[PDB]
């Protein structure tokens, strides 16, 4: 990929026994992981795939790195407009395991019901997201995450804590590279993370992370930086209102930084929706 | 009563399971990203517009099959469909493009 | 480096997941019950012998189809296959017989006078629903007869009707006196005598039909172990089945199938009235939105685990194995997650009744169950079961939780339980030990009914009652030691937990012993 | 190697205990409030200067004894001592003044004092006064009119801080026929307790009224209200304080069985609670006091309301320069229980070693604060705290979470009324809460809350509000640096609001120390 | 609304605290062992009879003071008082004798020839310390003689010297040979033969002095149950005591007293080498800063609980009761917290040896212990003990944990344990049940030594050995049933847990029974 592709995310597909055995070193070198269950289920005994899936999702959640669950999730939908009960289960459990992304292959590439397959993944994901036991999940993520001096990590954990306490309709994050929004996603809030960015690649790459709902701000740069920041916050308020994530008077969490540029997110505000 | 909030408040995982409720509706927001492999069923601009509306976040291109010309056209169609919604910035959804390599294989 | 013991030691559920290891092999013991639907793919004595060898524990008879004569022959063949192994008591496996009722089903009639004919339905087309018996054997693309005379009373304009496992969907646009004008929403191929669902509707059909009455009476005559009662909506439905079984069938287990919105809403009263529950995902996934079925499954498994009542996960678990010798990744996942959820029993339907690979389906359920059982986070599971279980004066309950505790402490190869009615073994099962529960009984019904509970590996002792009671007890303990050694559950020198009582009879289990395998 | 951080990382409370380390030194910051009773051992300006230096945060004035003139002079001396440090605002420590009411006492007869008591005998108790002038083991009279409506045959009666026991054998009428259960030194006009009885004396006596009015005149920070039995008692004190004393904190003293039973309604009506173990340990069996102490601390922590542990904490220090091992244990366990403040009575009022007593409370508190198992404490506080829309509550919990994640040297909070700082304190961070205020009363009242280290900003109001906010943040940075809480480059949590005025704290910043 | 059962059921420790209830009365059974120092206030047969009735379990003899003749008489009186109750074996309470060594103490001389003569020392004043035995009897306001020859070689200039339980402090102003010159920082009433502490200094006195040898020898002759070894610094100190006791004292329990920095630092090796630990707070609180004592107390109790070794909390627990009939609130708190921390035993020193209210002190420890035992959060305690205790193949461990689990489940009135050496009962005590552990033994030393463990209520069976072993076992179980009934621990119909073994002799406990009280 070279210097020219240095910002392209590398997702390593784990496809065989070696990839599973050398998982930690692969994870550290990658931007994220795909649980490539198709080949994996040929490479290792089929009855062991759920072990490798839950191991990799767990380790990725622990690392704060995107994990994709892939292959045969709604396979019967290639030919039928409804999934089997095993398929509905599989989708729901991938989300409950903690997968950032779910995938469709033949269901959308060649099948008779691509839109029904997409819609079904949407319906299941959202049902499964409400069924997450956040109380245990957030306790465990906190207990297992290193104490660091990183102000952004501390702000991002503060934001998720606050979002649970006030039952917020969203966490609004201004981000240039996506990193601040990724850091929130790692702590798995219930509320959507509205990531406001002017970077179109950032907006696209943010879909790798659970709960990151990216919004691409097109509005021109306001004169006062504080006003340009407030403009982007207000943009996210407008998106949330339009999408029905929240209404006027509801509280949201807002993450910003103390100066322009990447790497300065250190401000968390609990704000009413105007 | 909404988004399994009764289950949310349980002191044990077992009680959490006991409280899962088919009559507790989810919130509007969906957090899990949806990746769709694009191929002949899903390649047209018109189908891709509906894929996006239905919740597609990432368009996967599988490089086991197809020419660069074929893939370049798919990518063009993805971008055409995506940008048809650019007129309203409030409602515009970003759509990513993923390249899935053939990798080392046997044929 | 065996049975996910590294994952077992984790302080968090998240770390437990991180530690799951594809190179950590399971124990030999498989705890989850395997229920197989018997049909033409699986009915011969010879096939049934292989089913049993492959891990079948319960033979399900589906009373939607077939005569009493057909069912009596299947039952006979099940018993023939089972008893062919009676020659070695150490290796003999008890096999239960389950009767699954038809219940308040709705079905269409014949496409153009044929059982196999199909027509296509296109999106947007008018299809007329008739109850005129003239069109009983004359269904087609334009006129569909179905067998529910009150359909028009319970449906309205804008109602959805689902035909054939909810694959075909209709919208009532126009309603007549004894007919319905519908528009095909989801089209496809329509064949004969397909299942019909009315998810919106309060369906007026009896809990226990006249056919269900005759079927249940036949079950008593045939000495069946359990009834899977279809479409249970309320406790009074369970009581109707119970009354029909009567004094003569009082020991037959009633498993209520939850397959509608009503069954879910009234779950608690149904559970209290039943011996256990089936999560009947087939109909359930048509009656309620498909994306909600996992919610209802995990709610019912959880509540059953909490009540210590058997729960079956059923339907489409390895569906693609009807046609293919290997399952899809969703199917592998589904089986593993039903186990991890807490299900006592997993089930096969079309996979064993009519498919091309019945033995492979059975084998696959066996393989997955055992892998998933090692992946259970017992540390949390046992803590939560204890915290949620009432303190009682019952000596057996106290002995059982103590035995389970002890089994975790010494990493025992088994819990051996002498039991007459099964209750003492059931009480152990409720606390979910890692180790198999070898339930030693002389009661053949007890041995068969024990497959309803996770971990209970029943052994039927056929040695005669030895005069000194202490010797008779030791004989049965030694029998279990021999079974466990032969099945490779444990070896000489390993420690096992042994549960007995202080006097013969029933209701006296109060003794827990930690014993070396001789 | 510091602050019990090894014990902090334990997965179980048992392993946490196993890891407690005498060679792991505490941080500089001490979070538990120290309340000192002022009396003849501690009343001089010069002694009070040392009291403050040694760590006294609150001067308690006991209104059981002494005139308004005496009390006015003590208050004047407290203020003289406190303000002698005002010259350096960075180092100045605010000092609160608490008025502890006399409350509804029951009293006896006269001696023209320690007489002989017939262990067994009988004593005639009437309300008309018959053996008024002489108190001998024979005949004794009382001031409590409604004695017979609240005590039955077989209800016990304590005399002289529980010293003399007596069981009621006959009513009543005005008369009471008794047996003697304990032998001791019978005084004159001595203290009477009625264990188990719901006493119907006024919550606010005529004396209490004059005292409470005097408190308002003297600008006291808080009232420690004696013998609170019910919510209506608290409302009475509140009404007596009136508009003029509307900002004075009411701390209800839990002194008997009724107060414990009606605890929830009392707590809801009060600003905080004192576990008044002295009277409580007479009214209820002594072996039950720890139950009521841990119940009340727990409920207060759950409510986020200040709780004071009081009475005999370092009792032997009245006569000795070191405490007993039971006393060191008691102080440490009150802190571990969750108490916001610890108190000194006779140890500072009348003892031979007041400064050593103060010093000892400060040393123990700080050792015990490092030994807290924050990991469990913070999980439990957050699980049990209501979800609300309140932005400051959400900000405060968020700040506490971030303080744990970056191991911050402090949580800096700008506060007008103290509420924002109180809201942080409720979640029990390890790091000190530097509460920056221009309100001198707020600075004094902040000592009621665990961890709140108040700093009184004297700097004038800058015209640009943003500059005035930054000025106060920088002031706190200077205090924290000077006190050795943190150094340049360390991270701290900073809490501010979106606009001037109380009620708008919604902003949490992770900031480096400049 | 009894035994804090509402608080018992709380999901959090914080809620558990919120639910503690002064109106919730404790059971009857008191689990925490009570150790009383015997001296002039308490050594009469008549007072000792009342100490036993009031709850004294262990009689501590402090060998800092008194002759062998004096101690022999005390021990004789303890035995006279104990044996006056032997007439009823059901009500007889075993009473242990503990020898507490002098150890490497430093003591002052006599004030002006007398052992009760007292100078009042002035603050700021000068005091000369000498090792010149000319002054050993002639101690006054300006001359103080110490018995530590090597004083000068270990104490530098500026060093702190503490006299009389640290109440008097002196600063090394002038350092010489054979003597020192100090100023009194903390003045006060200096008496005769008062303890001296050198917290800075590496004190080079022997672990086991020649006096300690004479004393331990005497202990062997007097058939003491246990030794409280003062000033243990290291494992080789424990090994020394063990070698001194020799073959003749091989069954005497060694309790290492932790009372200086080095002993805290070397805690793990000391614990491993000892039979248990005393938290000797008196010296410890002078040797290390007073404000650190609670840290060392909770560390040691925790590590002992984890090891399953007895831990004693000692010193000043009810100190004010020497002069007053009621304790201070700090003292009530201290007792309750030592129990809540997990101490097996609490101790009285001057409160029983020389105080005005020895029986009131004993009674108070009994009342507080029992209140605090109900306030234990057993849910967390038992979960943590399980999680932290190694999985082993040991059948007795597995049985003991099974037992405690069972006892929680059925809210049993007791755990009855037949034991020869005490070990099976010790193994149950390790897991901290709420219910008393009635340890039935024929071994009188076992019965006495069992008071070292929380919850073990030993009963000495006197009944002769029955020919049939099964009958002899049942006889001992029934004996324990009779004790429990008589003491009001339980009544007919209640359930109890019973632990026995499969054959006679130590090391075979493997049987747990849930039995109704006859
Ligand atoms: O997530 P990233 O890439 O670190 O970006 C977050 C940055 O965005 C901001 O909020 C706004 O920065 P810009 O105004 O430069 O876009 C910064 O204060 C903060 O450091
Ligand atoms: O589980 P159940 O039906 O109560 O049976 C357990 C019973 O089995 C026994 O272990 C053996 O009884 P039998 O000798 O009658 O077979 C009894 O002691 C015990 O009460
Ligand atoms: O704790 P309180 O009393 O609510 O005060 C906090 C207030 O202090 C501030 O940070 C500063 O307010 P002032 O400028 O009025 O002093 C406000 O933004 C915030 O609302
Ligand atoms: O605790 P210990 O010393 O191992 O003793 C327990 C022993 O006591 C018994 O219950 C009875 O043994 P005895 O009959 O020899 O006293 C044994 O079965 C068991 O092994
Ligand atoms: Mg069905
Ligand atoms: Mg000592």
């Amino acid at each position: 990929l070279g210097e020219k592709g240095k910002n392209i995310k590398i997702i390593s597909k784990i496809e065989n026994h070696e990839g599973v055995r050398r998982f930690d070193e692969i994870l550290e070198a990658s931007d994220g992981i795909m649980v490539a269950r198709g080949d994996l289920g040929i490479e290792i005994p089929a009855e062991k795939v759920f072990l490798a899936q839950k191991m990799m999702i767990g380790r990725c959640n622990r690392a704060g790195k995107p994990v994709i669950c892939a292959t045969q999730m709604l396979e019967s939908m290639i030919k039928k407009p409804r999934p089997t009960r095993a398929e509905g289960s599989d989708v729901a459990n991938a989300v409950l395991d903690g997968a950032d992304c779910i995938m469709l292959s033949g269901e959308t590439a060649k099948g008779d019901y691509p839109l029904e397959a997409v819609r079904m993944q949407h319906l299941i994901a959202r049902e499964a997201e409400a069924a997450i036991y956040h109380l245990q999940l957030f306790e465990e993520l906190r207990r297992l995450a290193p104490i660091t001096s990183d102000p952004t990590e501390a702000t991002a954990v503060g934001a998720v804590e606050a979002s649970f306490k006030c039952c917020s309709g969203a966490i609004i994050v201004l981000t240039k590279s996506g990193r601040s929004a990724h850091q929130v996603a790692r702590y798995r809030p219930r509320a959507p993370i509205i990531a406001v960015t002017r970077n179109p690649q950032t907006a696209r790459q943010a879909h790798l992370y659970r709960g990151i709902f990216p919004v691409l701000c097109k509005d021109p740069v306001q004169e006062a930086w504080a006003e340009d920041v407030d403009l982007r916050v207000n943009f996210a308020m407008n998106v949330g209102k339009a999408r029905g994530f929240f209404k006027k008077g509801d509280v949201v969490i807002v993450l910003t930084g103390w100066r322009p540029g990447s790497g300065f997110t250190n401000t968390m505000r609990v704000v009413p929706v105007p | 009563q909404t988004q399994q909030l009764h289950a949310a408040m349980a002191d044990t995982f077992l009680e959490h399971m006991c409280r899962l409720d088919i009559d507790s509706p989810p919130i509007t927001a969906r957090n899990t990203g949806i990746i769709c492999t694009i191929g002949p069923a899903s390649r047209s601009v018109e189908t891709l517009k509906e894929m996006i509306k239905s919740g597609m976040n990432v368009a996967r291109l599988n490089f086991s099959h197809g020419t660069h010309e074929y893939h370049a056209e798919t990518i063009k169609n993805v971008r055409t469909a995506t940008e048809s919604f650019a007129s309203d910035p409030i409602l515009y959804r970003p759509v990513a493009v993923a390249l899935d390599t053939k990798g080392p294989e046997i044929r | 480096q065996t049975q996910q013991l590294h994952a077992a030691m984790a302080d968090t559920f998240l770390e437990h997941m991180c530690r799951l290891d594809i190179d950590s092999p399971p124990i030999t013991a498989r705890n989850t019950g395997i229920i197989c639907t018997i049909g033409p793919a699986s009915r011969s004595v010879e096939t049934l012998k292989e089913m049993i060898k492959s891990g079948m524990n319960v033979a399900r008879l589906n009373f939607s189809h077939g005569t009493h004569e057909y069912h009596a022959e299947t039952i006979k063949n099940v018993r023939t296959a089972t008893e062919s192994f009676a020659s070695d008591p150490i290796l003999y496996r008890p096999v239960a017989v389950a009767l699954d009722t038809k219940g308040p089903e709705i079905r269409t009639g014949l496409i153009k006078g044929s059982g196999t004919a199909e027509v296509e339905l296109k999106k947007g087309a008018t299809l007329k629903i008739t109850l005129d018996n003239a069109y009983m054997e004359k269904c087609d693309e334009n006129i569909l007869w179905l067998d529910y005379k009150n359909i028009c009373k319970v449906v309205e304009v804008g109602s959805k009707i689902y035909v054939d496992d909810g694959l075909i969907s209709l919208q009532v646009k126009q309603k007549g006196a004894d007919f319905l004008v519908t528009e095909v929403e989801n089209g496809g191929s329509l064949g004969s005598k397909k299942g019909v669902n009315l998810p919106g509707a309060a369906v007026d059909l009896p809990a226990v039909s006249e056919k269900d009455i005759q079927d249940l009476k036949f079950g008593v005559e045939q000495d069946v172990d359990m009834v899977f009662a279809s479409f249970i909506r309320k406790a009074s439905d369970v009581h109707e089945v119970r009354k029909v079984l009567g004094e003569k069938g009082k020991n037959i287990k009633i498993i209520s199938k939850i397959e509608n919105h009503e069954g879910v809403r009234r779950f608690d009263e149904i559970l209290e009235a039943s011996d256990g529950i089936m999560v009947a995902r087939g109909d359930l996934g048509i009656e309620i939105p498909a994306e909600k079925v996992f919610l209802a499954q995990k709610m019912m498994i959880g509540r059953c685990n909490r009540a210590g009542k058997p729960v079956i996960c059923a339907t489409q678990m390895l569906e693609s194995m009807i046609k293919k010798p290997r399952p899809t990744r969703a199917e592998g996942s589904d089986v593993a997650n039903a186990v991890l959820d807490g299900a006592d029993c997993i089930m096969l339907s079309g996979e064993t009744a009519k498919g091309d690979y019945p033995l492979e389906a059975v084998r696959m359920q066996h393989l997955i169950a055992r892998e998933a059982e090692a992946a259970i986070y017992h540390l949390q599971l046992f803590e939560e079961l204890r915290r949620l279980a009432p303190i009682t004066s019952d000596p057996t309950e106290a002995t059982a939780v103590g035995a389970v505790e002890a089994s975790f402490k010494c990493c025992s190869g088994a819990i051996i339980v002498l039991t007459k009615s099964g209750r003492s073994a059931h009480q152990v099962a409720r606390y979910r030990p890692r180790a198999p529960i070898i339930a030693v009984t002389r009661n053949p019904q007890t041995a068969r009914q024990a497959h309803l509970y996770r971990g209970i590996f029943p052994v039927l002792c056929k040695d005669p009652v030895q005069e000194a009671w202490a010797e008779d007890v030791d004989l049965r303990v030694n029998f279990a030691m021999n079974v466990g050694k032969a099945r490779g559950f444990f070896k000489k020198g390993d420690v096992v937990i042994v549960l007995t009582g202080w006097r013969p009879g029933s209701g006296f289990t109060n003794t827990m012993r930690v014993v070396p395998v001789p």
